[PDB]
């Protein structure tokens, strides 16, 4: 989606305040991704995909500051991005509908982390901010 | 639905406010998806966050809305059957597209975060997507 500036100040006051739990709340977005939608797990045929998994929690720091990058790039993320579109687009050709349930996946976990900071107006813009990561992700430029 | 899914989306209802919840779900529904705005002109001025969360008929609607959902939830094995009717009045005479039943199912769960804290587990969120991956299946089914 197109970001408004708007948008912009709301992402970056909103993932400013998930700060150093950023890593954190990856994990259990990814945790709720797998267990809400079990399709996704065959993108990790090779994790260890049960609770508390080291692997699970690596990989949910590794999305997150990646994500805190988007946002500090939130005016050029194509270019920002590009490495990131490279694996997900043209290695592992991750279906569209995935990048859909994994930001849901993470507006359930603020949510349930940030209630007071959830806004519907920061809710609309962090969805709007993923969606626009999921569209990156999704092409090749 | 497993008999364990059944028993969390029960347990889990009989403590939501559904006033509450219903207002704070439908006036998120339009914020975050503004095209749904479209479906509920006569509500008056849905022209801001603000305008749309302290507007007295979303409020109204969305606790009729989740009113709807809590009925179902005692024929869970008959969501299709349960729905229906609505099915038809939302595609016949609304125009609703089906994508947006997704959304505000997803809006609900969103919610239910938001009121449930830490007590809305991932174990607890899979049995919700499961219901409102029904609901929405039902409510599509006479399209
Ligand atoms: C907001 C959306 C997403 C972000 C920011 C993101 C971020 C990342 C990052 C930073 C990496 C590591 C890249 C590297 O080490 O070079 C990665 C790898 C990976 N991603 Fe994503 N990802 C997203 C969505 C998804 C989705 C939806 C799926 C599939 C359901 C997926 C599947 C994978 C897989 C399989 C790997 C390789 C993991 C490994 O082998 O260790 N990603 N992602
Ligand atoms: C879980 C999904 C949904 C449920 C359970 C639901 C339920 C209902 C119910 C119970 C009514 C009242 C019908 C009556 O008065 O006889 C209604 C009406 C209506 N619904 Fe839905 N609905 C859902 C999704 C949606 C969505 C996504 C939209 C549009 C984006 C929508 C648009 C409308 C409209 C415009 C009305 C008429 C409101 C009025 O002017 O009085 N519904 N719905």
């Amino acid at each position: 989606m197109v970001l408004s500036p708007a948008d912009k100040t709301n992402v970056e006051a909103a993932w400013g305040k998930v700060g150093a739990h950023a890593g954190e709340y990856g994990a259990e977005a990814l945790e709720r991704m797998f267990l809400s939608f079990p399709t996704t797990k065959t993108y990790f045929p090779h994790f260890d995909l049960s609770h508390g998994s080291a692997q699970v929690e690596g990989h949910g720091k590794k999305v997150a500051d990646a994500l805190t990058n988007a946002v500090a790039h939130v005016d050029d993320m194509p270019d920002a991005l590009s490495a990131l579109s490279d694996l997900h687009a043209h290695e592992l050709r991750v279906d569209p509908v995935n990048f859909k349930l994994l930001s849901h996946c993470l507006l359930v976990t603020l949510a349930a982390h940030l209630p007071a900071e959830f806004t519907p107006a920061v809710h609309a813009s962090l969805d709007k901010f993923l969606a626009s990561v999921s569209t990156v992700l999704t092409s090749k430029y | 639905f497993t008999e364990e899914d059944k028993a969390t989306i029960t347990s889990l209802w009989g403590k939501v406010n559904v006033e509450d919840a219903g207002g704070e779900t439908l006036g998120r529904l339009l914020v975050v998806y503004p095209w749904t705005q479209r479906f509920f002109d006569s509500f008056g001025n849905l022209s801001s966050a603000s305008a749309i969360m302290g507007n007295p008929k979303v409020k109204a609607h969305g606790k009729k809305v989740l009113t709807s959902l809590g009925d179902a939830i005692k024929h869970l094995d008959d969501l299709k059957g349960t729905f229906a009717q609505l099915s038809e009045l939302h595609c016949d005479k609304l125009h609703v597209d089906p994508e947006n039943f997704k959304l505000l199912g997803n809006v609900l769960v969103t919610v239910l975060a938001i009121h449930f804290g830490k007590e809305f587990t991932p174990e607890v969120q899979a049995s919700w997507q499961k219901m409102v991956t029904g609901v929405a299946s039902a409510l599509s089914s006479r399209y």
